[PDB]
Formats: structure tokens, C-alpha cells, sequence
């Protein structure tokens, strides 16, 4: 390690262990693997470090003897989704690091990861996973001692309107004191992540109120130029997420996934047997009243 | 015996407080003791804050707990340690008459067995819970405030009595938090259920008066102001300068004056800094008002945003983020359209229902009323044979 | 089952009920179906009185539930079933007054035993007018439901007439279902009601 040789000892180490295994206890052998692991983000090959991780079992982990053994395989994870930068795998991984039992009991230790969980969350792709796992973290009482991280999940949870150079301004002097998604020169390209999601974020909930807004106005509302406004409408209808079909002229971007005849009619029918119920509760507690007065 | 220690308070006592202290000498002795809870509580009305009444409550504790009302005696001990101002002194008093009652029914309670001394156990409890929130325990008011909740369900029957300190636990525990709606909602159901006895002040009353209207007006979704108006705390606080602006503000909400909020907002903002810090909000809040307000008088459910502007005073560009606003916080539902400048509003928010609004749905159903008399006589002339 | 009852009618608040009978006859209950307890009582109607208030606090003795009071209208009054029912609640009124003891309503809907279901109509002969068969039948029926609609309604019009010029006491809970009605309430030339008519076409 102390050699300039380190990279040449991922190449010894992480061969071996694939020839020996032997009779050792589980604890040490989960201890080399790690250990491999961090030898190949060195390396530069994180992709070699998937490989050897998918040889231990996450059934292994489960009893409390590896309880350290735990965390360190998890964090190791992070690191490796990370430089590939999918952060819907980084968010659920420090999930796994919350449940654990020296995490989530002492005081100190759950605070840093229950931060950087809510960076990540918002970082990921907007999946049906991002969905539910957003709302269970404000199910938590923990989240309610934190301050600044209760205010940036809370943002996303609810459906409002919101502008990038906002969320710029204010979450820059303070969450460039702490790292992992900010300072840095790969870091940055974290922080970069978050304008396409404020983005999209802002897509979302114009879907679902607007169903026909213009495409000249819709530009004005992302704080974008008419092309850009388009990639982020396609992307995001690729995906999934929503719905639209934009018309070039400039006239209308319609949201809306067009309704056939009889999902029109059927809601119709369900608002006819709903206003005959109600003249009939009305009904019957006029007859309590002419009693009661 | 206690006939010495009554005496020697009475000397100390002032001589506004004489006449009442004889009462318990006279009533003891001739052992008429329904007599005697009359006079403890004409007593302890004019005397709240005295020193001599914690003193003389000791006393009467000791002696008596099954030999005058239950309900009667706890009382009594909420109202003194409200306006005790040493609250360590509160918490250790409260732990110690409780284990006593705990210990007291095993023996009372089949005795006399007819009356039953748990009810008491509540009433005290509810104090315990408030005297965590004067020493600012959060945590500690929190875990005793849902085993409150859970025994008053478990009754199938409570006194209002006990739903009051319930009540008033709980309002306490919001405000400091500084939640606005939470806050309002709660104190209605306390305002309602309160008992005609004069064991609160105006004092109090006018407290909550002041902090009921603060939370409709920061609020966001609170057009129950109305009901503020037509319900006796602030109807009837209107007289000081404070009340006469703040009276005002609420009246301007309803009718959707811009100008006369506007005006008067400008002074006392300065004055007050609470509603200085949800200005945002303040000034928003009217807007809202007006912008639901209108889809509700007319008959159809669709706006221009040309109207909208008119009504708020707001140019186009602010007329759709108020509406985005007003959805998002769940006053409206519907669709916007910009390509049309309408608004198309499918569901509107209940509402309270004053003489006017009355008024205005009876006439819409006179027509409707035609439609069905006219179309049905109709029916009736074709297959006017066929009925069978 | 009966119960012994004496209900005096020169003075209203005064009543008889003999407690050790219920108890007894819940035994003999126990006999031919032991699936039954106590779970309210009928009133013989014609309508709710506010005198059933204070009959009811005796019943809360017996029961495992908010005691039922069943309106059975003897005299068949009604242009549906002939049956109100109402549950006791003890709620607090938020029209700033205390905390009242009321009867609050409860939809009525039937089932019964198929065994039961095969006599009813063993003794009825009639062919039904007022449920659905062939075309005529639902001919007579479409213009009740209309005539329904129309006495309902106009009891709507002339209840909000009360309130403002004779002064029965705003009752916030009744008129904002109202409200709903009209939010609900369908829309003509929408989109909505122009598949309402080609639909009509298609058929």
C-alpha cells in the first residue's frame, strides 16, 4: 500500500481468493473480499468489485456477529453506484446501513446517513421506487430533529412550483460544508443532476394540474429555451412518468393521456348515483330537525 | 384541630377574603358539606392567585377525598397550579395526590359502592401532561398525551369536564411548535364542550381570542371566519383598541376587500411581529379567499382569467400562480387552461353556510324544481295506457 | 321479542321498563339461537321522539354496541322501506353549544336467511310495480322515481324557507351536503355531455 505498488496488489489479492477459500470462518473471508473491493476502486475497475460482492451472500449478513462487516459492504456500495453515478442504487443502499441496528440506536452515527439518504433520493431518476421510499422517510420521527434536511425532502413530497436558480441560492452555502453530491470537480456533476430534477419535478406537477398550457409559456416556467423545454418533455414521457403530445406551431403542449368514450361516460354514471344518495341523507335529517325545533 | 389553621389564615387573610373563610368553619360543624363545596368555589373565584389558597386546599385534601364530590376536589388543584409559577413545585405535588387516589379506591370505591373515584385519576393526569409543557418537555407531554386520548375513547360516556383538560393539553403542546391550523381546530372543540362554571378568566378567554384570530389569518385554509363572528369570543371582544382592527380584518376577508385588509395590515404590522414573519402569507391569504369565493356565487364553475385579475388585483402572470397555489393546497381542483384562459373548476371545498348562501342555493333549486314537475308531466301523457 | 312497556302520554317523561324481565327473556333467547344478545330495541314509531333519549341510557346495560333504535312504522308510511333507523352518539355541536346526546341516522337495506326469503314470497302474490320486470314495468317505475325526486326536492326549497323566516337553527352538517350537489351536478355542452348524446346514437 505504502508502495507505489498498490495497484499491483488489487491484482494479487483479488486472483487468490478466487482459488482459495479453505475452511477459514466467515468473518475473515468477508474481511478479504472487502478489502478486494477497496483495492479495485483504487484500481479503477468498479465494475470487477460487482463481481466479488455478488459471491457473499446478503443472507450472510444477517446475524450479529458481522454486524461491522455490515456497514462497511454497504458504504463500499455506495462508493462503486456512485462512480457510475446511479443514485436510485446509492439511496437504497444507506437505507440497508439505517436499518442496522449500531446505526439507528446511537444518537450520532444515524444522523450523517439519514442526510445523505434524502440527497440522493431526490437525485434519482423518478422511478414507481422513488415514490415509495420518499414518504416513508417523513413517516420517521428521527428526520423531525434535522432541520435543514425536513425542509429539502419537503419540497418534493408535496406538489408545488419551484425554479432552479431558488433552490441554487439557497442550498449552496450551506450544503457545500457538508459533502458527498457537492464541492468537488465530479461533485459538482452530482450537484449538476439536481437542475434536470427540479426540471422534472416542475413537469410533473403541471401534468397533473394543466392539461393544455402553451409551449411558448411552458419555456417561461422552467426557466428554459424552447429546445431544452422539448428534451426534458421527451426524456420524461420515455420513462413513463407522464404524458404529452406537443405541437411544433408553438400553440399547445397538451398533458393528458386522451380518454376513451366509456372512461368519460362511466365517471358520468358514478356522479348520478352519488347525487340521488345525497338528496336522501338530506331527507332524512330534515325529519330529525322538525322533532328537534 | 383545623379549626386553629383555618383561623390563624383568616387573620392573615385579606378582609375581602373574610366573610367567605367563616363559611368553612360554620359548615364543617354542622357537617352540611354540599354547603361546603359552594363555598370553596365562591371562594376560590376572587382569590385565584392568593397564596393563602394552595395553604388551605392542604388542609381540606387530607381530611376529606369520599366525604364531598370527586370531581369537586380535582378541580380545584388544576386552577391553583396554572397560576403556581414554580413548576417543580407543580410536578412533585401532582405525583403524590395521584398515588394517594390510586391507592384509595382498592378500599372506597366497594364501600360506598356507588361512587367511583377513577374518573379522578384522568383529571389529575391531564395537569401532569401540562406541567411537561411549562418546563418545555416536548418528549415527555407527547407520551402522555396519547395514553389521554386512548382511556377517553375507551368511556362510552365522559364528563366535560375531563375532554376540557384534554382539550386544553393539547392546545398548549401546538402552539409551541407555532402550528397554525392544528391550533384552530382544537380550540373549537375545547370552546364548545366548556362548562358554564366560572373557573376561567376573561383573561384567558381573550388570550384565546387573540391567538384564534392570529391562526385564521396566517392560516391557509381556515374560512370558518365566520364562525368566529357568530360564535360569542371574539363577538363579544371587540372593545379594546387591539380587537377593533383585528375584528375588522376578518369581516374584510369574507366581503374580499382588498383595500380595507390592505390599510389597515400597514399599520399594525410593525406592532406586532407575528404577523410580520407570515406576510407572505397574510397578504396571499384574501386572494385566496376571493379567488373560491367567486366559482361558489355563480352558477356555472369556469372563470376567465381576465376576471380573476379584475377581482385580486393582479396582473395575468400572477393570476395562474394563484390559482397553481390554491390547488396545491387543496382549496380547488380542476384544469387550467391557458390556450383558452380559463380555469375549469370540477370540485369546490365545503364551507360554512350564513343567510345569504342560503338564499342563493334555495333559488337555484326552484328551477331545477319546474324541470322535474314539467318533464314528468310529459311522461304521463305518453303510455299513459301502458302502466301495468 | 315484547318487552313490557308503558309509555304515558299527559306527561311524557315518565315511563315504565322492567329491567328483571329483559334478562330472563335474553336466556330463553339463548335456547332457540344462542348467536343472539341484546344489541338495541324497536320503537313502534310513527316517527323519532326526544323522549327516546332517556329511554336509551337503560339499554347501554345490555349491550356490547351504541344501542339501535329501530323505527318500525306500523302503519307502512313511506316511499321506500317503512323503517328509520338511528344509532345514539354523544358528540360535541360546533355551533358553539355543549356537547349533546343524538341520534344520529343509519341507512336501512335488507337481508334475511334464504330459508326466510323462500316463505316472503310464498305468501305474496303480487306481481311488483314498484320493483323491476318487463318493458311496462319499468315504464311505471321510471316516471315514480321522477315523481320521487320531485317530492324530495320541494321539501329542499321549503326547509331553507324555515331557517330564514320562521328560524329553525343553522345546522351546518345538513346544507353542506347540499353544497355538493351542485359540484357534482352535471353540465350541459361539455365535451362530457356530447359523448352523453352519441352514445344515444350508437344505441
Amino acid at each position: 500500500k505504502e508502495e507505489g505498488k498498490i495497484d499491483e496488489a488489487a491484482d494479487i489479492l483479488c486472483e487468490l481468493q478466487v482459488e482459495t477459500y479453505g475452511s477459514m470462518e466467515m468473518s475473515e473471508k468477508i474481511q478479504f473480499i472487502l478489502e478486494q473491493m477497496e483495492l479495485s476502486i483504487l484500481k479503477g475497475d468498479y465494475s470487477q468489485a460487482t463481481v466479488l460482492s455478488r459471491k457473499i451472500l446478503k443472507k450472510t449478513f444477517k446475524n450479529p456477529k458481522y454486524e461491522s462487516l455490515k456497514l462497511e459492504y454497504y458504504n463500499l456500495l455506495v462508493k462503486i453506484s456512485l462512480h457510475k453515478r446511479e443514485y436510485l442504487e446509492v439511496a437504497q443502499y444507506l437505507q440497508e446501513i439505517y436499518q442496522t441496528d449500531a446505526i439507528k440506536s446511537d444518537e450520532a452515527k444515524w444522523k450523517p446517513v439519514l442526510s445523505h439518504i434524502v440527497y440522493f433520493l431526490v437525485l434519482s431518476p423518478y422511478g414507481n421506487l422513488q415514490n415509495d421510499l420518499i414518504h416513508k422517510i417523513q413517516n420517521d420521527n428521527n428526520l423531525k430533529k434535522l432541520e435543514s434536511q425536513e425542509s429539502l425532502v419537503k419540497l418534493f413530497t408535496t406538489n408545488e412550483l419551484m425554479r432552479w436558480p431558488i433552490v441554487q441560492k439557497t442550498y449552496e452555502p450551506v450544503l457545500n460544508e457538508d459533502d458527498l453530491a457537492f464541492g468537488g470537480e465530479a461533485n459538482k456533476h452530482h450537484w449538476e443532476d439536481l437542475q434536470k430534477r427540479v426540471i422534472e419535478h416542475n413537469l410533473r406537477v403541471i401534468s397533473e394540474y394543466y392539461s393544455r398550457i402553451t409551449l411558448l409559456r411552458l419555456n417561461e416556467l422552467l426557466d428554459l429555451t424552447e429546445s431544452q423545454t422539448e428534451t426534458y418533455i421527451s426524456d420524461l414521457v420515455n420513462q413513463g412518468i407522464i404524458y404529452a403530445k406537443v405541437n411544433r406551431p408553438a400553440k399547445i403542449v397538451n398533458f393528458e393521456k386522451p380518454k376513451n368514450s366509456s372512461q368519460l361516460l362511466n365517471e358520468w354514471s358514478h356522479n348520478v348515483d352519488e347525487l340521488l344518495e345525497h338528496i336522501e341523507t338530506i331527507g332524512h335529517l330534515i325529519t330529525k330537525e322538525e322533532i328537534m325545533h | 384541630e383545623i379549626d386553629t389553621i383555618l383561623s390563624t389564615l383568616r387573620m392573615e387573610a385579606d378582609p375581602s377574603l373574610h366573610p367567605l373563610f367563616e363559611q368553612f368553619e360554620k359548615f364543617y360543624e354542622e357537617k352540611l358539606w354540599f354547603q361546603l363545596s359552594e363555598s370553596l368555589t365562591k371562594f376560590f373565584d376572587d382569590a385565584k392567585s392568593t397564596p393563602l389558597r394552595l395553604r388551605l386546599y392542604d388542609n381540606f385534601v387530607s381530611k376529606f377525598y369520599d366525604k364531598i364530590n370527586q370531581l369537586s376536589v380535582v378541580k380545584y388543584l388544576l386552577a391553583s397550579l396554572k397560576d403556581s409559577k414554580d413548576f417543580d413545585e407543580s410536578l412533585k405535588y401532582l405525583d403524590d395526590l395521584k398515588a394517594q387516589f390510586q391507592e384509595l379506591d382498592s378500599k372506597k370505591q366497594r364501600n360506598n359502592g356507588s361512587k367511583d373515584h377513577g374518573d379522578g385519576i384522568l383529571l389529575i393526569d391531564s395537569e401532569i401532561a401540562r406541567t411537561y409543557l411549562l418546563k418545555n418537555d416536548l418528549v415527555k407531554a407527547r407520551d402522555l398525551l396519547d395514553d389521554l386520548e386512548k382511556t377517553l375513547d375507551k368511556k362510552d360516556s365522559i364528563p366535560l369536564r375531563i375532554t376540557n383538560s384534554f382539550y386544553s393539553t393539547n392546545s398548549q403542546y401546538f402552539k409551541f411548535k407555532n402550528d397554525f391550523n392544528s391550533f384552530y381546530y382544537t380550540s373549537l372543540l375545547y370552546l364548545s364542550t366548556l362548562e358554564p362554571s366560572t373557573s376561567i378568566t376573561l383573561a384567558e378567554r381573550q388570550q384565546l381570542a387573540y391567538d384564534l384570530s392570529i391562526s385564521a389569518l396566517l392560516g391557509d385554509k381556515i374560512y370558518n371566519f365566520g364562525e368566529l363572528l357568530h360564535h360569542p369570543i371574539m363577538e363579544t371582544i371587540v372593545n379594546d383598541s387591539n380587537y377593533d382592527w383585528l375584528f375588522q380584518l376578518l369581516n374584510a376577508l369574507t366581503v374580499g376587500d382588498f383595500d380595507k385588509f390592505d390599510s389597515l395590515i400597514k399599520v399594525q404590522i410593525s406592532k406586532i411581529p407575528i404577523l410580520a414573519q407570515h406576510e407572505s402569507f397574510l397578504r396571499q391569504k384574501i386572494c385566496l379567499m376571493t379567488l373560491i369565493e367567486t366559482v361558489f356565487v355563480k352558477n356555472i364553475r369556469m372563470l376567465s382569467f381576465e376576471d380573476i385579475s379584475k377581482a385580486t388585483h393582479l396582473p395575468k402572470d400572477n393570476v395562474e400562480h394563484l390559482v397553481m397555489r390554491a390547488i396545491s393546497l387543496g382549496l380547488l381542483k380542476g384544469s387550467i387552461d391557458q390556450v383558452n384562459e380559463l380555469v375549469t373548476i370540477s370540485w369546490v371545498q365545503p364551507r360554512i353556510i350564513s343567510g345569504d348562501q342560503i338564499t342563493k342555493m334555495k333559488d337555484r333549486l326552484v328551477e331545477w324544481n319546474d324541470q322535474v314537475e314539467k318533464l314528468g308531466k310529459k311522461m304521463e301523457a305518453r303510455g299513459q295506457s301502458i302502466w301495468v | 321479542f315484547a318487552l313490557p312497556f308503558e309509555e304515558d302520554e299527559k306527561n311524557s317523561d315518565v315511563w315504565f321498563l322492567d329491567h328483571n324481565y329483559i334478562e330472563n327473556m335474553n336466556e330463553m333467547c339463548k335456547k332457540i339461537n344462542a348467536k343472539e344478545k341484546l344489541i338495541g330495541w324497536y320503537h313502534s314509531g310513527p316517527k323519532l321522539r326526544a323522549s327516546d333519549l332517556k329511554i336509551n341510557e337503560l339499554f347501554k346495560k345490555y349491550t356490547q354496541n351504541n344501542p339501535l333504535l329501530l323505527i318500525v312504522d306500523v302503519k307502512q308510511q313511506g316511499v321506500g322501506l317503512p323503517t328509520d333507523a338511528y344509532v345514539a352518539i354523544e358528540q360535541v355541536k360546533d355551533d358553539g353549544t355543549s356537547t349533546e346526546k343524538t341520534f344520529l341516522h343509519l341507512p336501512c337495506t335488507i337481508e334475511a336467511e334464504e330459508a326466510e326469503e323462500i316463505g316472503v314470497e310464498h305468501l305474496l302474490r303480487d306481481v311488483r310495480d314498484q320493483a323491476a320486470g318487463g318493458l311496462s314495468i319499468r315504464l311505471t317505475n321510471q316516471l315514480k322515481s321522477l315523481k320521487g325526486l320531485q317530492s324530495k326536492l320541494k321539501d329542499v326549497v321549503e326547509y331553507l324557507d324555515k331557517v330564514i323566516n320562521k328560524e329553525l337553527p343553522i345546522n351546518h352538517t345538513i346544507l353542506g351536503k347540499l353544497q355538493d350537489v351542485f359540484n357534482l351536478l352535471p353540465n350541459l355542452g361539455t365535451p362530457d355531455d356530447d359523448e352523453i348524446d352519441v352514445e344515444n346514437h350508437d344505441r
